[PDB]
RNA sequence: GAUAAGUGCUGAAAGCAUCUAAGCAUGAAGCCCCCCUCAAGAUGAGAUUUCCCAUUCCGCAAGGAAGUAAGAUCCCUGAAA
RNA sequence: UGGCACCUCGAUGUCGGCUCAUCGCAUCCUGGGGCUGUAGUCGGUCCCAAGGGUUGGGCUGUUCGCCCAUUAAAGCGGUAC
């Protein structure tokens, strides 16, 4: 009932190095994700399933347990697996190719909107209303998204405009 | 006087007030600031009461 | 909006202290309040 | 019947790091060197302090949020002409003259206090300019 | 970035293919000679020097002589900087012509405004006069002063004073035609300055 | 380039949630640069290139006098001033 | 706007025009946003923003006001009218 001291089994099969306290190179087969972890805090890489260490205080070392053990867990789970996103196109006739690595887009908006994607991500294209961005990083594949679905969001009179693979969009009604 | 006086005293390992307290204190030292500044810019004999002090504050 | 008196209306709503200032979040966008 | 001097002074050079020191708590020592205080022939009337130099400028940090807070100003005088620019610029920028703003306060004013901080120098990065007269370390007393 | 300089002509007009009339003003120019080379490390910046319209040997000093002992030529009237070129394709004692500029191109000129003298406040700032009837003893002379609270008068007041004389840019100017055996370029517009004098030619930095 | 009101990403304290407490973004005719002009009396008086040579007398001493070199001015003809 | 009364001096000349202006923001226009009882076109209301701009005449009255014709707009206030 509390994740900060509940650990979880950590396999670390990946080639898992633990450099001075504040940084770890957590590398795998995926590839190489490294980070500084909050120094204040007490890293514990032991064996193979790792912890931290709550030293004393309040508010803010519980936060700093929860927190850096989160980060560790799901830069683990990332150098051996990664994650996508998916974004919807319905609306009217907005069109979306894949010219090359980068996507060009086909919204109310006279001129095409070209998107350069960043290096180390994924983008595949199904079918031009459905997008998946791939990546073994959460934040960058999540920054993506809201970049692509800030192109043109959806509206409230209508169903128009880029989703989240199914987002619960709240439709009204006037004259 | 005084601003001299710290800045000797402080070359000892001492402050002006505890070494004020600790001459007060041992054998009555009846001296003035005056002569203590002369003593200052010409030491050595300065030093000894600066002891003399020291043993007195423990 | 703001409402210097910030308070739920909601029963979903919620109260949050996002950079030492009063807030209040609830679903219904007609909700929205900040402390001053 | 004290002694004053005049003619007899002598100086001496010292380097000091400013590695993490906080700001206002070594530029009030630094001054105290400065006009002289550490000397037991300290005369109010003739300057008896020495030289300093500061290394590393560009390492001294503050506390609590001055990093955005603390804002300098510096009226023209023209009308309308009041400048500011905040401290993290201010460090990033121009570190000598932050530091020597701050020491530059706690100074006596008059023509004395103008030559003593004539006799100041600052500098970023890790090494100075002055080998050929000989500086010796200094450590502060914190 | 590229440029010379020279003297001042005069004013006259050219009808264009499309029978139009445009003003025109015209540049003696005449080749230009390199003195000297600027580097980061001896100088601290990039730079060349430019020399133009030698002098007879009576109006010349032995330290000038000297100087331009380097490219071999005869001193000099005029020498001045030129900042941003590139700094190959250069040498000390080359030619420089009129063949650098196009006809099409665009140009600043930078020069220096004729003198007027000692000017009033209404022709030096533009001013307005004051009613020169019904009973009025107010015509051609400055405003008030300002406020009385602050017990003084600010900066940035204007009075009279000497007007003109002073340096100028006129930027986005094209080019009609290049004459290369006379050493003439001709301008479309206008340029600050007296006839005989001394005009900057520079390419075109934006605005 | 850094931001205001805003919109956000992953994320705990609080097994959920959450624009934030770690961290990472975007965002104005405001702000700092980009454009034009003045600027080393900036007593902190800055830099590069080229010329002239280390004369003669008094004074043990610091120094004090006299002709000069490179270079200027007085004086005269004028205005693009 | 009153109440009350501290520097009244060979006085505490108070209001409108002319010539020159400067500052505040509690924003008239221009820039960026959140809600709407916002299909769009046009709106309403609330935040952030002080860089620039913000008109010619008739009526008698010096004042206050009423009108004619324009414009993106014809903003409130302090500086001894």
């Amino acid at each position: 009932s509390r994740v900060g001291k509940k650990l979880l089994e950590i396999p670390s099969d990946v080639t898992v190095t633990l450099n001075d306290n504040n940084t770890v190179a957590v590398k795998g087969p995926k590839g190489e994700l490294t980070r500084t972890f909050h120094p204040d805090m007490e890293i514990k890489v032991e064996d193979n399933v790792l912890t931290v260490a709550r030293p004393s205080d309040q508010k803010e070392h519980r936060a700093l347990h929860g927190t850096t053990r989160s980060l560790l867990g799901n830069m683990v789970e990332g150098v051996s697996k990664g994650f996508e996103r998916g974004l919807e196109l319905v609306g009217v006739g907005y069109r979306a190719s894949k010219s090359g690595n980068k996507l060009v887009l086909n919204v109310g908006y006279s001129h095409p909107v070209e998107i350069v994607p960043e290096e180390g991500i994924e983008i595949e294209v199904p079918s031009q209303t459905k997008v998946v961005v791939k990546g073994t990083d959460k934040e960058r594949v999540g920054a993506i998204a809201a970049n692509i679905r800030a192109v043109r969001s959806p509206e409230p009179y209508k169903g128009k405009g880029i989703r989240y693979e199914g987002e619960v969009v709240r439709r009204k009604e006037g004259k | 006087w005084i601003t001299r006086i710290n800045a000797a005293a402080r070359m000892n390992g001492l402050s002006y007030s505890r070494l004020m307290h600790g001459l007060k204190l041992s054998g009555i030292e009846v001296n003035r600031k005056m002569l203590a500044d002369l003593a200052v810019n010409d030491l050595t004999a300065f030093n000894q009461l600066a002891d003399a002090a020291k043993a007195q504050l423990n | 909006k703001v409402r210097p008196s910030v308070k739920p209306i909601c029963e979903k709503c919620k109260v949050i202290r996002r950079k030492g200032k009063v807030m209040v979040i609830c679903e219904n966008p007609k909700h929205k309040q900040k402390q001053g | 019947t004290p002694m004053a001097n005049a003619s007899t002074i002598e100086r001496k050079w010292l380097v000091v790091d400013a590695a993490g020191k906080t700001l206002g708590r070594l530029s009030s020592e630094v001054a105290a060197i400065l006009r002289g205080k550490h000397k037991p022939t300290y005369t109010p009337h003739v300057d008896t302090g020495d030289h300093v130099i500061i290394i590393n400028a560009e390492k001294i940090e503050l506390t609590g949020k001055k990093l955005t807070d603390k804002i300098y100003y510096r009226h023209t005088q023209h009308p309308g002409g009041l400048k500011s620019r905040t401290a993290l610029e201010m460090r990033t920028n121009y570190p000598e003259k932050m530091l020597e703003l701050a020491i530059k306060g706690m100074l006596p004013k008059g023509s004395l206090g103008r030559q003593m901080f004539k006799k100041l120098n600052v500098y970023r990065g890790s090494e100075h300019p002055h080998e050929a007269q000989k500086p010796e370390v200094y450590e502060l007393r914190g | 970035t590229k440029g010379i300089l020279g003297r001042k002509i005069g004013m006259t007009q050219v009808f264009a293919e499309n029978g139009d009339l445009i003003p025109v003003t015209v540049i003696e120019a005449a080749p230009n000679v390199v003195l000297q080379k600027k580097t980061a490390e001896n100088d601290g910046y990039e730079a060349i020097q430019l020399g133009f319209d030698d002098k007879r040997e009576k109006l010349s000093n032995k330290p000038e002589k000297g100087h331009v002992a380097k490219a071999e030529t005869a001193p000099k009237r005029f020498v001045k900087e030129l900042r941003g070129v590139e700094m190959d394709a250069y040498e000390v004692g080359q030619e420089v012509k009129v063949e650098i500029f196009s006809a099409g191109e665009i140009v600043d000129v930078t020069g220096v405004s004729k003198g007027k003298g000692f000017q009033g406040a209404i022709k030096r700032h533009g001013q307005s006069r004051g009613p020169m009837s019904h009973g009025s003893r107010y015509h051609r002379r400055p405003g008030s002063m300002g406020p009385v609270d602050p017990n003084r008068v600010f900066k940035g007041k204007l009075l009279p004073g000497r007007m003109g004389g002073e340096q100028i840019t006129v930027q986005n100017l094209e080019i009609v035609k290049v004459d290369a055996e006379r050493n003439l370029l001709l301008i479309k517009g206008n340029v600050p300055g007296a006839k005989k004098s001394l005009i900057t030619v520079k390419s075109a930095v934006k605005s």
